[PDB]
C-alpha cells in the first residue's frame, strides 16, 4: 500500500498546478472593464431634459433620442 | 385568576367616566382621557392572555383514540429531558448574551440592552440578522463572535433537542407496541 | 430620632449591594443540596456502624463474667475522634464470653496518649477483669497495648495513655478537643460527629443567617444612621483606617450576635420552629439591604464590603472560640463510602472557592453597569451633532475645509456648546508624495504606495533655509500612547500640530492661513482631527477622533470613532477597580501555584491534555485582566496630571486611556463567559443529566469530519460559481442523526448495566 | 388581539396566520412588533420561536424517521425470511 | 407539504442507513 | 470543479470519515428515488403557480 502516497503526491502536484492556472484566469480588469463599459452606456441619460437611460427605455422616440444623443456621446469622447 | 382580574379591571374602568361628563358640560376645556386609555391597554393585554390560555386548555380533551394517546404520552414523557437540557442551553445562551452586551453594547444599537441582546440572538437563529454592524464596531471580535455562536448553536447545541425528541418517540412507540402484543 | 430616616434620595440603583446578596443565596442553595446528599449517607452510616490491628483478639481474661453487655472506645487524638462500638456477633456476650472488636472506623488516631475505654456491667458484677483487646499494627501502626485489667462499678470508664483524682485538668481538656471544631459553627459542616441531632444541614442555615444579618446590619448603618458622627461622604476613607471600617464591623457583629444565639439555642437541645424564622430573617435582611443600598455613593460601597468582610473575620477569629471556651468552662462498602465522603468534601471546598471567584469577577465587570446606557446615547449624540454621514463620504477634492468651517467650528465655539476639555488639534505624517499612482483598475483596499514619513523641521511653506530651527517642527511621538490602526498602516502620536482654537473669531484666520499658504498638499498622508468631550451630567468623557487617508493621491478614506470612557485614577483612593484588580491578582497567583503543585507532583509528560491548557488559559486571562485594569488606572492619572499643568494650552490626547478602558472591559467580560460556561457542565452531577456532556463529547469527531467535508464541497462550489459567469446541513438536520445514535447508546449503557 | 390595530401584518386574522407562516421561513421585521407593545410583544416572539422551532417542528421529523425505519425493517424481514 | 413532510424524508433515509451501517461495522470489527 | 471533487478519494480512508462515505454511498439509490418524487411535486406546484 505504497502507491497510495504516490497517487497523493501526484494529485497534490496537479492540484497546485491547477490552482495557479485558474488564479491566472481571474484578472482584475476583465470584470472591471465590463462593469465600466456597462455604466458608460446604459446608465448615462439622454442628452438633456430627460432622466431615462437605456435601461429604462419606454417609447420609440426615446430610442431615437438615445441613438442621437447618448450613443454618439459615449462612443466619441471630447478606438 | 386572570378572568377575575380582567373582570375587576373592566368594572373599575367603566365605572368612572366622570371625565367624559365633565367635558360634555363645558366643551372649551382639555378632555383628560389618558387614564381610560391606559386601562384599556391593560384590559386588552389581560384578555388576550386569558384567551390564549383558554385555547391551550383544549388539549385536556383530545385523547379519544390510541393515535392521540401515544402522542400525548410522548410529549409528556420527554419534558423531563428537555427541561434538563434547556437549563444548560440557556446558561450558554445567557453567557453569550452578556458578552455581546459588554463588548458590542456601546456602539451597535442592536446589543444596546440585555433584552436587545437576547432578541438579536433569537433572530440570528432564524437567519434574520446579518453581520454588517458588528464588523464596523469591531473588525476582529465581531467575526469571531458570529462564527463561534453560529457553530456552537446550530451545528451542535440546536440538534440535541431533535435527538432527545426522536429517541423518546421511538422508545415510547416500541414499548407501547410490545406491551400491546404481550398483554393483548 | 433624626438618625434613622427613609432617604430615597436618588433613583441611581446600586448593583454592588444586590450582586453580593445574590451569590450568598445561590451558594447556600447548592451547598444545602450537597449537604443533604451527604446527610442521607451519614445517617445510614451512623445508624449502621486504622489506629489498631485486626488479629484474632478473643479475650481470655477470666470466667464468671456472664452478661450481655456492650463496651465503648474513645480513641481521640490529632483530628480523630471515634465513637463506641455495637453489640453484635455469634456469642453476643454470652455466659463466660470473650471480647474482640475490629470495626471499620475511619478515625485514624495519632501516636499520642489520648484514649478511654468504657465498660458497662449489664447485670451482676463480673469476677473476670476484662483488661482489653490486643492490637499492635495492621494499617497505620498507631496502637499501644498496655491494659490495666481492673473492674470498677457498673458503666465505668478507664483512661490510660497511648474516682475523682483530678477535675479541672481532665474534665476540661476533654471538651477543648471535642467541641472546638463542633461548637465552632464555621468549621462545623465538615467535622460533625455522627449520632448527633444537629444534622449538618441546619448548620448551613445558621451560617447563611449570620452572613445575611451581617450584610443587613452594615447596610443599615451605611445609609440610614448617617448623622450620629457625620462620616459617610465627609471623612469616610475608602481604605481601612482601623477606626472607620473595622470598628463598625465589630460593633455590628456584637449587636447581631444575640439573635443567632437564640436561633441556635432553639435548634440545639431540641429533642423545626426555627427553620422558618431563620428564612424569614434572611429574607427581611436581604430586603432591607436592597432597599437601603439604592443610594450609596460609589466610594461607600467599597467601605461597606470591607466592613462586612471585617465582621465575618470577627465572627470567625474571636467570637466563636470565645463561645466554645465559655461553654467548656461552664461544663467492603466502607472503602466506597470513604471515597464518596472524600469527594464530597472536595466538592464543598471547590464550591466556595468558585463562588468567591465568581463574585469578584461580577464586581469587576458589572461594578459600574449604570454607566453603560449613558455611553451609547452619548456617542450617538456626538455622532449626530458632527453630521457623521458627510465626513465618511469625503473624497480628496480639497474639500475637507468647508466641512471643517461649517459644522466643526460652531460646535467647538458655540454658546450652548460642549465643555470640550481643551482645544482641538490636527496632525500630519508624510514624506515624498506619490507619483500619481495608476488610475485604471484601482486596487480594492491594498493601496499601499510604499514610502516614508518625514522628520526634519521645515518652515512655513516648504523650505527651511537660514530662518533657524524650523517652526513647522515635528512633534516626536510622546510614546506609550495611541497608534490608530489606519487602512494604510499604523500611525503614531508624532507629526505636525496646529492649535486651531482660541476664540473662533480668531480661528478663521488660522483656517485661511492653513488654506492659503500651501500646508495640506503634495505629500498629504494624514490629517488626524481629534478633540475630547466631557458630560458632567452622567460623568463620562469621550475621545472623538477623525482621520483622512490619502493612499492614491486624489481620493480620501475617512474614519471616525467616539469612545466614551470613565476617568478613574489610582490617586482617587481604594476605588472598586483597584480592589477587584488586587483580588484577581491573588486568585491568579493561587491558581498558578496550584497548577505548579500538580506539575511537580505528577511530573512531566502532562502536556497534550486539556486540563493543563485550560488552567493556563484561565491564569493568563486573570493575570491579563488585572494588569490591563491597573495600566488603565495609571495612565488615566498620568494624563490628567499632565493636562492640569497648562490647562488652556495643551491637548493631552486622551485616546490612549480610552483604548485601555475598552480592552479592560472586553477582557473582564470574556473571563466571566468562561466562568458561566464552567457552571453549565456541572449539571452532570445530577443522575440522569450526565449524558448530555458525554454525547456532545463522543460525537465531536464525526461532526468535525462532516464539517471538513462540507468545507471542501463548499470551496469547490465557490470556485465553480466564480469564473462561470462572474443549507445542506441546517435545513435537513443531519446532525440530529449523529448525536441521536450516541445518545441512545450512552443512555442504554446507563440503565441496562 | 395584541397587535391588531398597529402592525399592518396582524391587521386581520388571515394576515396573522400568513405572518406566522412567514416567521418560520425567517421573514420578520420585529422593529414594529417591539414598538407596538414593549411588554407582551417580545414575549410572544420569543415563546413562539422556542415552542415552534425547538419542540413542535422536531416531531414531524421524528414520526417520519421512525415510520420509514419500521417499514424498511418489515419489508427486509418479510423478503429475506421467505 | 415541502418543509414538514418532504424535507424530513431525506434525513430519515440518511439516519436509517447510518444506523444500520454503524451497527454492521460494530458487530464486524468488535467481534473479530 | 471535478478536479476539486476528486479530492474525496484521498480523505475517505480515515477512521471517522469512512462511516459517513459508506453511509452516503449505500443510500444513493434511495436518495435518487426520493429526489424523483420531490421533483414531480415541485414541478406540479410550479405549473399551478404559473
Amino acid at each position: 500500500l505504497k502507491s497510495v502516497l504516490r497517487e497523493l503526491v501526484t494529485y497534490l502536484l496537479f492540484l497546485i498546478v491547477l490552482c495557479i492556472l485558474t488564479y491566472g484566469m481571474m484578472s482584475s480588469n476583465v470584470y472591471y472593464y465590463t462593469r465600466m463599459m456597462s455604466q458608460l452606456f446604459l446608465d448615462t441619460p439622454v442628452s438633456k431634459t430627460e432622466k431615462t437611460n437605456f435601461k429604462t427605455l419606454s417609447s420609440m422616440e426615446d430610442f431615437w433620442k438615445f441613438t442621437e444623443g447618448s450613443l454618439l456621446d459615449g462612443l466619441y469622447w471630447k478606438l | 385568576v386572570l378572568s377575575v382580574v380582567a373582570i375587576g379591571i373592566n368594572i373599575y374602568r367603566t365605572s368612572n367616566v366622570e371625565v367624559l361628563l365633565q367635558f360634555l358640560e363645558d366643551q372649551n376645556t382639555f378632555p383628560n382621557f389618558e387614564h381610560l386609555a391606559y386601562w384599556q391597554i391593560q384590559f386588552n393585554n389581560i384578555a388576550a392572555v386569558t384567551v390564549f390560555f383558554v385555547w391551550i386548555k383544549l388539549f385536556k380533551f383530545i385523547n379519544f383514540n390510541r393515535t392521540m394517546s401515544q402522542l400525548s404520552t410522548t410529549m409528556s414523557r420527554c419534558a423531563k429531558d428537555l427541561f434538563g437540557f434547556a437549563i444548560m442551553f440557556f446558561i450558554i445562551f445567557l453567557a453569550y448574551a452578556q458578552l455581546a452586551y459588554l463588548v458590542f453594547g456601546t456602539q451597535v444599537d442592536d446589543f444596546s440592552t440585555f433584552q436587545e441582546c437576547i432578541f438579536t440572538q433569537f433572530r440570528i437563529i432564524l437567519g434574520d440578522i446579518n453581520f454588517a454592524e458588528i464588523e464596523e464596531a469591531n473588525r476582529v471580535l465581531g467575526p469571531i463572535y458570529f462564527t463561534t455562536f453560529v457553530f456552537f448553536m446550530f451545528f451542535i447545541l440546536l440538534n440535541m433537542f431533535l435527538a432527545i425528541i426522536n429517541d423518546t418517540y421511538s422508545e415510547v412507540k416500541s414499548d407501547l407496541a410490545q406491551q400491546k402484543a404481550e398483554m393483548e | 430620632h433624626v438618625r434613622f430616616v427613609f432617604p430615597e434620595p436618588t433613583a441611581d440603583v446600586n448593583y454592588i449591594v444586590m450582586l453580593t446578596c445574590a451569590v450568598c443565596l445561590v451558594t447556600y442553595m447548592v451547598m444545602a443540596a450537597i449537604l443533604h446528599k451527604l446527610d442521607q449517607l451519614d445517617a445510614s452510616r451512623g445508624r449502621a456502624i486504622r489506629f489498631k490491628y485486626e488479629i484474632l483478639v478473643k479475650t481470655g481474661w477470666g470466667r464468671g463474667s456472664g452478661t450481655t453487655a456492650h463496651v465503648g472506645i474513645m480513641l481521640y487524638g490529632v483530628d480523630s475522634r471515634s465513637g463506641h462500638r455495637h453489640l453484635d456477633g455469634d456469642r453476643a456476650f454470652h455466659r463466660n464470653s470473650l471480647d474482640i472488636f475490629r470495626i471499620a472506623t475511619p478515625h485514624s488516631l495519632g501516636s499520642v496518649w489520648k484514649i478511654r475505654v468504657w465498660h458497662d456491667n449489664k447485670g451482676l458484677s463480673p469476677a473476670w477483669f476484662l483488661q482489653h483487646v490486643i492490637v499492635r499494627d495492621l494499617q497505620t501502626a498507631r496502637s499501644a497495648f498496655f491494659l490495666v485489667n481492673d473492674w470498677l462499678s457498673v458503666e465505668t470508664e478507664a483512661n490510660g495513655g497511648l474516682a475523682a483524682l483530678l477535675r479541672f485538668r481532665r474534665l476540661l481538656v476533654a471538651e477543648l478537643q471535642r467541641g472546638f471544631f463542633d461548637k465552632h459553627i464555621w468549621l462545623s459542616i465538615w467535622d460533625r460527629p455522627p449520632r448527633s441531632r444537629f444534622t449538618r444541614i441546619q448548620r448551613a442555615t445558621c451560617c447563611v443567617l449570620l452572613i445575611c444579618l451581617f450584610l443587613g446590619a452594615n447596610a443599615v448603618w451605611y445609609g440610614a444612621v448617617g448623622d450620629s458622627a457625620y462620616s459617610t461622604g465627609h471623612v469616610s476613607r475608602l481604605s481601612p483606617l482601623s477606626v472607620d471600617t473595622v470598628a463598625v464591623g465589630l460593633v455590628s457583629s456584637v449587636v447581631v450576635y444575640p439573635v443567632y444565639l437564640a436561633i441556635l439555642f432553639l435548634f440545639r437541645m431540641s429533642r423545626s420552629l426555627a427553620h422558618g424564622l431563620s428564612l424569614l430573617l434572611v429574607a427581611v435582611a436581604v430586603a432591607v439591604s436592597g432597599w437601603v443600598g439604592a443610594s450609596f455613593p460609589p466610594g461607600v460601597s467599597v467601605a461597606w464590603l470591607l466592613s462586612s468582610s471585617a465582621s465575618f473575620l470577627a465572627s470567625f477569629l474571636g467570637w466563636e472560640p470565645l463561645k466554645v471556651l465559655l461553654e467548656a468552662l461552664y461544663f467492603f462498602l466502607a472503602k466506597e463510602e470513604a471515597r464518596k465522603v472524600k469527594r464530597l468534601h472536595g466538592m464543598l471546598r471547590s464550591l466556595l472557592v468558585y463562588m468567591l471567584f465568581l463574585l469578584v469577577t461580577l464586581l469587576a465587570s458589572y461594578g459600574d453597569a449604570s454607566c453603560h446606557g449613558h455611553a451609547y446615547r452619548l456617542q450617538s449624540a456626538i455622532k449626530q451633532e458632527l453630521h457623521s454621514r458627510a465626513f465618511l463620504a469625503i473624497t480628496r477634492s480639497e474639500e475637507l475645509w468647508p466641512w471643517m468651517a461649517h459644522v466643526l467650528l460652531p460646535y467647538v465655539h458655540g454658546n450652548q456648546s460642549s465643555p470640550e476639555l481643551g482645544p482641538p488639534r490636527l496632525r500630519q505624517v508624510r514624506l515624498q508624495e506619490a507619483l500619481y499612482p495608476d488610475p485604471p483598475g484601482p486596487r480594492v483596499h491594498t493601496c499601499s504606495a510604499a514610502g516614508g514619513f518625514s522628520t526634519s523641521d521645515y518652515d512655513v511653506g516648504w523650505e527651511s533655509p537660514h530662518n533657524g530651527s524650523g517652526t513647522w517642527a515635528y512633534s516626536a511621538p510622546d510614546l506609550l500612547g495611541a497608534w490608530s490602526w489606519g487602512s494604510c498602516a499604523v500611525y503614531d502620536s508624532g507629526g505636525y500640530v496646529q492649535e486651531l482654537g482660541l476664540s473662533l473669531e480668531e480661528s478663521r484666520d488660522r483656517l485661511r492661513f492653513l488654506q492659503l499658504h500651501n500646508w495640506l498638499d503634495n505629500r498629504s498622508r494624514a490629517v488626524f482631527l481629534e478633540l475630547t468631550r466631557y458630560s458632567p451630567a452622567v460623568g463620562l468623557h469621550a475621545a472623538v477622533t477623525l482621520r483622512l487617508e490619502f493612499p492614491a493621491a486624489g481620493r480620501a478614506l475617512a474614519a471616525l470613532s467616539v469612545r466614551p470612557f470613565a476617568l478613574r485614577r489610582l490617586s482617587a483612593g481604594l476605588s472598586l477597580p483597584l480592589l477587584t484588580s488586587v483580588c484577581l491578582l491573588l486568585f491568579a497567583v493561587h491558581f498558578a501555584v496550584a497548577e505548579a503543585r500538580t506539575w511537580h507532583r505528577e511530573g512531566r509528560w502532562r502536556v497534550l491534555r486539556l486540563g493543563a491548557w485550560a488552567r493556563w488559559l484561565l491564569v493568563a486571562l486573570t493575570a491579563a485582566t488585572a494588569l490591563v485594569r491597573l495600566a488603565q488606572l495609571g495612565a488615566a492619572d498620568r494624563q490628567w496630571t499632565r493636562f492640569v499643568r497648562g490647562r488652556p494650552r495643551r491637548f493631552t490626547s486622551f485616546d490612549q486611556v480610552a483604548q485601555l478602558s475598552s480592552a479592560a472591559r472586553g477582557l473582564a467580560a470574556s473571563l466571566l463567559f468562561l466562568l458561566l460556561v464552567k457552571a453549565a457542565q456541572q449539571l452532570r452531577f445530577v443522575r440522569q443529566w450526565s449524558v448530555f456532556g458525554k454525547t456532545l463529547c463522543r460525537a465531536l469527531p464525526e461532526l468535525l469530519g462532516v464539517t471538513l467535508g462540507l468545507v471542501v464541497l463548499g470551496v469547490a462550489y465557490a470556485q465553480l460559481a466564480i469564473l462561470l459567469v462572474s443549507r445542506l446541513w441546517g435545513a435537513l438536520r443531519l446532525g440530529a442523526v449523529i448525536l441521536r445514535w450516541r445518545y441512545h447508546a450512552l443512555r442504554g449503557e446507563l440503565y441496562r448495566p
